């Protein structure tokens, strides 16, 4: 548009509605286009005339206030917002604005204070609220300090406020207190995950090292503060790699390597030495992740060479032993250090594998070719510019001795993951990554154990299942949730690459793998459970969780594709069928039967080749990639009937369970048939009782033996059956040994 | 169709205006006045007088005149049959008003046809056109419906025009 | 049902497809509606959709038949039906391509899995072309060129290796496929790949 | 067994974290509380009737939460409605409810309020026909509702009035419950045709033919064109005494007014709040219509108030009118949700742990709500507040000896490390 387009429309509606009232009632819609044509002295008079006839419109009044804001006329802009706010109270964002503008222009009047109080209760403890609290105070040093401290009491997890405390300490040049709080705050799990906080941590420490106060004071605690810098570097590196661009991440590596080189000389056998050990591993791991980031964008020749280089890095990291935990002063410190160790082994572990699955014993070649010191120079070359002095760089001086070149064992990997769930504050990013990394492996992850490590004493299943109130959240709900998040995530990435490996991406490099909806839910239920919510936001968080519960439980209007339900059903059956206790068996089998009972009606319509009613804004994205086909229907009906029988057996309907189990000659039905025949024998096997009954009792133990043998016979013959076993093969053999010795 | 209908009925009201206003001048009974206001197609003043003369329920009922709500139609007729089967006594003008709500004020069994002798033929035709069953009928077949119930004077030309209008086919 | 097919049948025999479709669609005979709709679309797939054109007037009726056939769960045999919804996707691919929305248009063609972009998919995609409706094979020439010209434009704006690899893929596919104007097309495809390097 | 409770809630959380939509959590929370509400209620010590009501209340809270957060959050913005002046008032009303979310929220809340309203059982032995007693005594010269209004109420037999009372009270309860269809059925079937007809005036005018954009929902014109009239007519009728107090109450509700004292004195927090939101709503629509010249001057028979309250203020007034009820801790949350000041109140009751410990439901509810919130709206409740809440609730899972299900709640902090 131009000046002609808008001023010519004057004659357009002037010739359609010529009376003064309708001429002025079009002022807002006249002014609508002058704001777009960069006319603010003109747009002002157009809207102001519509306000002369439509004086009760909150939109028009705000629009003039927003226009007076561009004019920087605070007194006029504020008044306009006031009118729109008093007309319509639901305009929260305007209550902030008024409070925001009143504190910036002049604080002498209490009106600025009043509007700030309201702004606080509309946005409980938002980042802007404190900003305004500091602004109002600005219009003395001790005064500011008390605000931050009183603010930190109730908001200790606020990144910005804690940063300001370090800045206030630094302004009074009492850096020892700055690091002291910086050290006591590196125990906070939330702050450790904040990119901007860790950046502040790196500076305030370095400043203290060079500070005159560090030398004069003493050289005893010098080592203590030095440890935190390395820790900060590791956290900062993890975060910078994910969010920041290629250039910034590489630059952080040089500071990390400089610190490592400056630290190794002291050595010793204390926390600092142990910290250097674990941080050393992180360096290569992140360096490997850093390497893979560059190659992804680059060509194929560089990719293989870089991935080759990265594989060595991850390998170096994985080899590094578990740090000496006992050697730390406190329980918090040592637990932290171990947590990071698990994270290192887990992340590097999966990467090592995903890179080694590409070829046969691909790992062996990597070591045999690049473990040579020539690789050390090829690594420094690709990562850094050769101009920097290669003497004080830790990378160039490390003694790469006897690389284990042994691929990781799954069992070890599981306990690394489980121990590192709390590494990144259980971000759904973290878990959705792990869940995907295990999606390609033959052994499945202990999700139920992950959740127990996060939400302690959260019941497996809530008694009050009738309602969806989120006080009834259960580890099953979460377990059911993560399954969909990963099943959804995998399909989304599968679709992406098809248009354009998905497993090979390292955790920092990849972007959000879940929908912001899913992430919002997890963050909500997490903040709620851990009791780090906000009294004001409690009701909102609570409802946000409540919204999705009815889907995790397949209730009214669940956005669940039939394939995802089936996946939930079987994934819970086999998860539960391998559990030892009855409580857990019952619960997981119950939910599995539940989801089954919801699918079968859909499968029957799908069985006759009809259409499923597609969802409305589903929580778990539908995909035709995994849409159920008639070829697989009869199998699910069968696999479901097993899940029914299993629950019947656990409840007590043995007669119907056996009748069903025997109907289908499946490997799993044997283990169930055997397991329940053994129980009927063992209890009655040795007490004084009718001899005829004793013979019938022994007869069952004879059936147990036979079914276990059928399992092993069919198992050893075919591999596909080995994977169908509801429990491990060695566990089946274990029972048989005891069964026959009975 | 709505436009045409509205103009025709505004015009008829222009014509019958003084006749009815005279009649309202001479009435000694409030409910009768309410009815006459309905004769001038003034639902609001009927409702108001009802309100004022303490006839409030009727007043509410009145507000339906000119929406053709078939529910209200069959309900009004029902009330009328129940009265006209026992109903020891119902006020002479309330029944008239209910008959208007019935949508078939002559076409009926509580019929306003006898008002043939008290009102201009045009006045009654106004009743058919305003209440009468506007939506279901075309203007023509509606007018025709009315004419089928009453012979007009041969010599009257505004009569003739209505007949030619309704005669359509 | 019979006469509507009788009247639809003759008008079909008189090349009045746009009418025979409306008539067959009146009797809810989707086997014939989608058949004819396949013929009316294939010629106009790569064309420029402009106001009041023959593309708009046919695309807009095809979409009005796609909704009413999904909302009512109607469909012809998968051969006729698959081709019908496939053309509708392609018509969207060129409407986005002719508008300059390169990124958006590239994403659509990727979903269809019609043209291979990674060397591994060449074997299966080549086999699929053999049994795809000739109303699709006809427009293969314009699809390869648009897709190439898409990668071609994105190149002038690692990623370079990825485009280069995909460029190659299109060529080998086109090399193994005998199709319309394979001569001029296969040559142009190779030239555009050379300029990339 | 009942000391199972926490399981149910915990159970729901399990299922959610494990099928990796979150609105189901809350839906289940609701059902859970409702199920429990039934347990304590059926056969119980009269110490249980109290905590039974605190569960029913619990449940209603989860429901309200679901409704509002579903509407607010599942907001994916649809297509704007383009009206013309020729369009009926019906369409303008619809447009209003589409475009103004602040006000639709009021609707949502009223719907919830109605949902949970008590209605008496249908009156038995209802008589064959209306005012039969007066007719039989002789002395009804007219059989129309307005006859005893035209001249002294002494006309109507006592028993007839007593029955009219039974009727109008029942109709009123049904109206407050949203049971408009049932009210029309009762009117029809109980020989109250004229009252029925009155209830039909509730609808604004639509014509499927003119108002095209609803030619789906309707095949026939319906509703009444001169509604501002209707409304004054009803309101005036409502102010005319010598009518039964419940009948007047009905007309009050229909006109967007506040029913007479005799009836209003028995209305509780919910009932009263409902009444006043109805008022806000009615006033706001009629104003919307005036700002668009869809009201005709002839119809402004009478003055009705034009100034709509804010939900904030209605709540404040109803609060001061029902302090006991107002102050009940889940009903405070109810209001907090209604005003959206919800994390606001979370952080608040958090600081009340630093007479919240005295009532058992509270600490649980706030925690599970906070969880739900941050699930549905990541960021919602301050990280710290989640920590504090779960910390304290977990220590109660310990005091109850249900360590079994603590990991589930852990899944929200790296602080979990410390367990």
């Amino acid at each position: 548009r131009s000046k002609a387009d808008v001023e010519r429309y004057i004659a357009s509606v002037q010739g359609s509605t010529p009376s003064p009232r309708q001429k002025s009632m079009k002022g807002f819609y006249f002014a609508k286009l002058y704001y777009e044509a960069k006319e603010y002295d003109l747009a002002k008079k157009y809207i102001c005339t519509y306000i002369n006839v439509q004086e009760r419109d909150p939109k028009a009044h705000r629009f003039l206030g927003l226009l007076y804001e561009l004019e920087e006329n605070t007194d006029k802009a504020v008044e306009c917002y006031r009118r729109s706010v008093e007309l319509n109270p639901t305009q929260k964002d305007l209550v902030l604005k008024i409070a925001e503008l009143l504190c910036k222009n002049d604080v002498t009047d209490g009106r600025a204070k009043y509007w700030l109080e309201r702004a606080a209760k509309l946005f409980p403890g938002s980042p802007a609220i404190y900003k305004l609290k500091e602004q109002l105070l600005d219009c003395g040093w001790n005064k500011l300090f008390d605000l931050i401290q009183s603010e930190l009491y109730v908001r200790p997890d606020d990144v910005h406020v804690n940063i300001r405390l370090v800045e206030v300490y630094r302004s009074t040049k009492r850096l020892k207190d700055a690091v002291a709080h910086c050290h006591e705050a590196e125990r906070n799990i939330a702050l450790r995950s904040s990119l901007e906080w860790n950046s502040c941590v790196v500076q305030t420490l370095k400043e203290y090292l060079e500070s005159l106060q560090c030398l004069e004071s003493d050289k005893s605690d010098w080592r203590a503060t030095n440890t935190d810098l390395l820790l900060a570097y590791a956290n900062l590196m993890l975060l910078t790699l994910s969010t920041r661009d290629v250039q910034e991440s590489r630059e952080l590596l040089q500071s990390f390597d400089s610190a490592l080189q400056s630290v190794k000389s002291l050595g010793g056998n204390d926390e600092l030495s142990a910290t250097f050990l674990e941080m050393k591993g992180h360096f290569y791991m992140h360096a490997g992740s850093l390497l893979l980031k560059m190659g992804q964008h680059s060509s194929n020749v560089q990719w293989r060479a870089l991935s080759e280089l990265a594989a060595l890095c991850y390998l170096i990291a994985f080899q590094v032993p578990r740090p000496k935990i006992k050697l730390i002063k406190g329980e918090a410190g040592q637990n932290l250090l171990e947590m990071m160790a698990c994270d290192r082994l887990s992340q590097s572990g999966h990467m090592l594998l995903n890179l080694s699955r590409g070829k046969q014993d691909f790992l062996k070649e990597i070591v045999e070719t690049f473990a040579n010191k020539s690789g050390q120079s090829a690594l420094y070359d690709a990562l850094f510019s050769s101009q920097s002095p290669k003497d004080t760089s830790f990378l160039g001086s490390d003694d790469i001795g006897n690389i284990d070149v042994r691929e990781p064992e799954l069992e070890d990997l599981t306990r690394y993951d489980v121990g590192a769930i709390r590494a990144h504050n259980g971000s759904l990013q973290h878990l959705t990554w792990l869940g995907l990394q295990w999606n390609s492996l033959p052994a499945l992850p202990g999700i139920r154990k992950w959740l127990k490590q996060l939400f302690h004493h959260l019941p497996h299943e809530t008694s009050r299942l009738e309602t969806n109130a989120p006080e009834s959240i259960c580890i099953l709900d979460l377990e059911v949730f993560l399954l969909g998040v990963v099943y959804t995530s995998h399909l989304q990435l599968k679709e992406k690459c098809n248009s354009h490996q998905p497993l090979c991406l390292p955790l920092p490099v990849c972007k959000q793998l879940c929908t912001e909806r899913q992430k919002s839910w997890w963050d909500a239920v997490c903040t709620l459970i851990h009791r780090k919510a906000v009294p004001g936001n409690v009701a909102k968080l609570r409802l946000l969780v409540q919204h999705e519960i009815n889907t995790l439980r397949a209730q009214e209007k669940h956005g669940l594709q039939p394939a995802l339900l089936v996946h939930w059903a079987e994934c819970l059956q086999k998860t539960g069928s391998g559990l030892n206790s009855f409580y857990d068996q019952r619960e997981y089998m119950g939910r599995s039967v539940h989801y089954w009972k919801k699918v079968l009606p859909l499968l029957k319509i799908i069985k006759k080749k009809n259409s499923i009613p597609e969802p409305i804004d589903p929580l778990f994205k539908h995909f035709h990639s995994v849409d159920i086909q008639a070829s697989e229907i009869v199998e699910y009906e069968e696999d479901a009937h097993i899940t029914f029988a299993i629950l019947d057996a656990v409840n007590g309907n043995i007669e119907d369970a056996v009748t069903a189990f025997e109907s289908i000659k499946s490997v799993v039905s044997y283990w169930n048939l055997a397991l329940i025949f053994h129980r009927k024998a063992e209890d009655i096997e040795n007490d004084a009782l009718s001899p005829e009954e004793q013979e019938e009792c022994k007869n069952y133990l004879r059936k147990t033996r036979d079914y276990l043998i059928k399992i092993i016979d069919d198992s050893d013959s075919n591999l596909s059956v080995v994977k169908k076993l509801p429990v491990p093969l060695e566990s089946v053999k274990e029972m048989l040994n005891s069964v026959m010795q009975e | 169709k709505k436009e045409r209908h509205c103009r025709l009925t505004s015009w008829i009201v222009s014509q019958i205006g003084p006749e009815i206003e005279e009649k309202i001048r001479n009435s000694s009974n409030e409910i009768e006045q309410i009815f006459l206001y309905l004769l001038l197609n003034d639902v609001v003043r009927a409702s108001k007088l009802a309100i004022e003369s303490k006839n409030g329920h009727l007043s509410v009922l009145i507000s339906y005149l000119g929406s053709n709500d078939p529910r209200i139609r069959d309900l009004a007729e029902l009330q009328l049959q129940k009265w006209s089967t026992g109903g020891c006594s119902i006020d002479k003008n309330i029944s008239k008003i209910y008959k208007l709500l019935s949508g078939s004020p002559f076409e009926g069994l509580f019929s306003l046809k006898e008002l043939e002798s008290e009102f201009s033929w045009l006045c009654l035709l106004n009743l058919t056109l305003c209440y009468g069953q506007i939506d279901e009928y075309s203007l023509e077949s509606l007018v025709q419906s009315h004419l089928d119930k009453f012979s007009l004077p041969y010599d009257d030309p505004i009569g003739v025009i209505f007949q030619l209008y309704a005669a359509n086919e | 049902k019979p006469i509507i097919n009788k009247v639809a049948s003759v008008a079909e025999n008189k090349g009045l497809f746009e009418e025979a479709a409306k008539l067959y669609d009146l009797a809810k005979n989707a086997d014939k509606v989608l058949e004819l709709m396949n013929k009316l679309l294939s010629p106009v797939v790569p064309q420029i959709s402009a106001p009041q054109s023959n593309k708009e007037r046919l695309k807009n009726m095809a979409l009005s038949i796609a909704e009413r056939y999904r909302a009512q769960g109607i469909s012809a045999n998968k051969f006729v039906d698959s081709t019908f919804y496939l053309l509708l996707d392609l018509i969207t691919f060129f409407d986005e391509y002719h508008s300059g929305h390169i990124d958006r248009a590239f994403d659509i063609i990727e979903r269809l899995k019609l043209v291979p972009l990674n060397q591994e998919s060449v074997e299966e995609r080549v086999a699929a072309f053999r049994n795809f409706s000739d109303e699709i094979r006809h427009n293969l020439s314009e699809v390869l060129l648009a897709t190439m010209n898409i990668l071609f434009t994105q190149f002038k704006r690692d990623r370079d290796s990825q485009l280069r690899s995909q460029a190659r893929t299109l060529i080998t596919f086109a090399g193994m496929i005998p199709y319309r104007t394979s001569g001029d097309t296969n040559a142009r495809l190779v030239q555009m790949e050379v300029l990339m390097n | 067994y009942q000391t199972e409770r926490f399981t149910k809630f915990s159970d729901t959380l399990k299922e959610f974290k494990i099928e990796q939509d979150p609105f189901n959590i809350i839906r289940e929370f609701r059902s859970a509380a409702g199920q429990l509400a039934l347990d304590l209620a059926n056969s119980g010590d009269e110490s249980n009737v109290i905590s039974s009501k605190d569960w029913e209340l619990e449940a209603r809270f989860w429901h309200l939460v679901e409704l509002l957060l579903v509407f607010r959050n599942a907001d994916l913005d649809l297509d704007e409605m383009e009206l013309h002046p020729y369009n009926s008032r019906g369409l303008f009303e619809k447009k209003l409810m589409q475009d103004n979310k602040q006000l639709y929220q009021i609707w949502i809340v009223m719907v919830w309020l109605k949902e949970n309203t008590y209605v008496m059982e249908r009156p038995k032995n209802v008589p064959t026909s209306k005012w039969l007693n007066s007719i039989t005594s002789g002395g009804l010269k007219s059989c129309d509702l307005d006859f005893p209004l035209r001249e002294n109420t002494n006309v109507l037999d006592v028993k007839d009035k007593e029955e009219d009372h039974i009727f109008f009270k029942y109709i009123y309860e049904l109206i407050l419950a949203g049971a408009i269809d049932e009210a029309l059925e009762e009117a029809k079937l109980s020989d109250n045709i004229s009252i029925c007809m009155i209830l039909c005036g509730i609808q604004e005018y639509l014509n499927p033919v003119i108002d095209t954009q609803i030619a789906n929902e309707f095949n026939t014109q319906q509703g009444i064109k001169k509604h501002s009239l209707w409304r004054r007519t009803v309101y005036s009728l409502s102010q005319q005494a010598g009518l039964d107090p419940y009948e007047r109450a009905i007309y009050s509700y229909l006109s967007g007014a506040i029913p007479n004292q005799e009836v209003l004195q028995y209305s509780d927090w919910e009932s009263d709040l409902h009444i006043h939101l109805n008022q806000i709503l009615q006033t706001e629509i009629e104003n919307y219509l005036l700002e668009n010249n869809q009201v005709g001057t002839d119809e402004l028979i009478l003055p009705l108030p034009s100034h709509a309250l804010t939900v904030q203020e209605v709540l404040n007034r109803v609060a001061s009118r029902h302090p006991s009820e107002s102050e009940h801790p889940i009903r405070v949350l109810m209001a907090s949700v209604i005003l959206d000041s919800l994390p606001s109140v979370i952080h608040s009751s958090v600081e009340m742990l630093l007479d919240i410990i005295d009532k058992p439901y509270l600490l649980r509810i706030v925690t599970h709500l906070a969880i739900c919130l941050d699930i549905i709206n990541p960021g919602s409740v301050e990280e710290v507040d989640k920590s504090k809440l779960i910390t304290t609730y977990i220590s109660l899972l310990k005091l109850q000896g249900l360590y079994e299900n603590i990991p589930i709640y852990a899944t929200f902090l790296n602080e979990s490390d410390c367990l």
